[PDB]
């Protein structure tokens, strides 16, 4: 059917690494699934699609920003103006991508979850994309984005603490991204370290609960948790 | 810092 | 002014890895230079821009084609049909990209080329993009593409043999791509191997006898030539 055709097209777009089209296909899948919930597979295809589309503009934004600061530190103000105009184009694309996924998540998927599985997943994703907004927005828009991020992550954390094993890859990913939020967005290294440490310990504490299928996913995140701590614990030094 | 895949 | 602005924008697009925009910027620089030659730097920015823009569709095309063949081997005609529609979209983009750069080479850059270095460079590039056309075109369209590739490479090779040192990275790159043309498009491995070998020997002749500053580039190309010969035979 509609749904199945566009799911397959989305998988093809992924293979071809034509991710803007993958988002289009998954947006058509999600729209075709109105009352029903997305499958685990469709949820993951949607997430991969948006992660890659935003990831590419995020990379470009960081690079153009480094160049902007260097050329600004230099007396070529003429170069700096051009770089700022270009970064503005990138920020426009970033804003439009976040608006697309936040509306789709906010209008269909979050209301439709009622699974706690998917509740935490979609809440984490809402927080993620508000955070990607907070990465480049300024003034009140940055404030609003960061506040919505914190609120999304908190709601996610409540459902996850109450209904997901400490070794659950969704709960672990949420902890990871929430800690990153504190370190990078809120500039609270103490808070970020505390949260990452807690999520790791609570997962090795109850490390029996982990699933064979769940293991590659969880262990990956837990290593990232340690890796973050490894840098933070060293920037509590540097 | 790194985030979830 | 204009020219210098768009060169800078192209470098920014490259840094940002926004290559469709890099192509746009280099098309505006080249269009803004009527009759004058591109600098070596500008020429290379243009080539990088188009190389990356086409490279990405070439990769997508190969992957979608493999999936089409597997799904064909599975009797999944619904999947095969969807895949064919998608591959057709990719081939449309491929055709338009090769056409864009071929038009730019044919109306301004190839006519404007004033030295053997740039004459060979732009002819080699013409052969390259006719070859990328020949990679997916079929039937008569493929025959026409391959013939234009051969003609571009031949013109390039004549100028290169006549005005560029055998160790010139432009001449070496041309020899490399011409041999590849024989192996992959014309399925003439004997010719591909012979061409790569002759170009390599002619390059090793003056390897120690001559060279400075150019050496990392030439030695690089000659090593790719060796790797290919090692694989073909
Ligand atoms: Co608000």
């Amino acid at each position: 059917s509609g749904r199945e055709e566009f799911v397959y097209m989305a998988k093809l777009a992924e293979q071809a690494e034509r991710y803007e089209e993958m988002v289009e296909f998954m947006e058509k899948v999600s729209a075709a699934v109105d009352g029903d919930e997305l499958t685990v597979e469709e949820r993951n295809l949607l997430s991969v699609a948006y992660k890659n589309v935003i990831g590419a503009r995020r990379a470009s934004w960081r690079i153009i920003s480094s160049i902007e600061q260097k050329e600004e530190s230099r007396g070529n103000d003429d170069h700096v103006t051009a770089i700022r105009e270009y970064r503005s184009k990138i920020e426009t694309e970033l804003s439009g991508i976040c608006d697309g996924i936040l509306k789709l998540l906010d209008s269909r998927l979050i209301p439709a979850a009622a699974s706690g599985d998917s509740k935490v997943f979609y809440l984490k994703m809402k927080g993620d994309y508000h955070r990607y907004l907070a990465e480049f927005k300024t003034g009140q828009e940055r404030k609003d984005a960061a506040e919505h991020t914190l609120a999304a992550y908190k709601s996610a954390q409540d459902i996850a603490n109450a209904e997901l094993a400490p070794t659950h890859p969704i709960r672990l990913g949420l902890a990871l991204n929430f800690s990153v939020f504190y370190y990078e967005i809120l500039n609270s290294p103490d808070r970020a370290c505390n949260l990452a440490k807690q999520a790791f310990d609570e997962a090795i504490a109850e490390l029996d609960t982990l699933g064979e299928e769940s293991y590659k996913d969880s262990t990956l995140i837990m290593q990232l948790l340690r890796d973050n701590l490894t840098l933070w614990t060293s920037d509590m030094q540097d | 810092s790194n985030s979830a895949p």
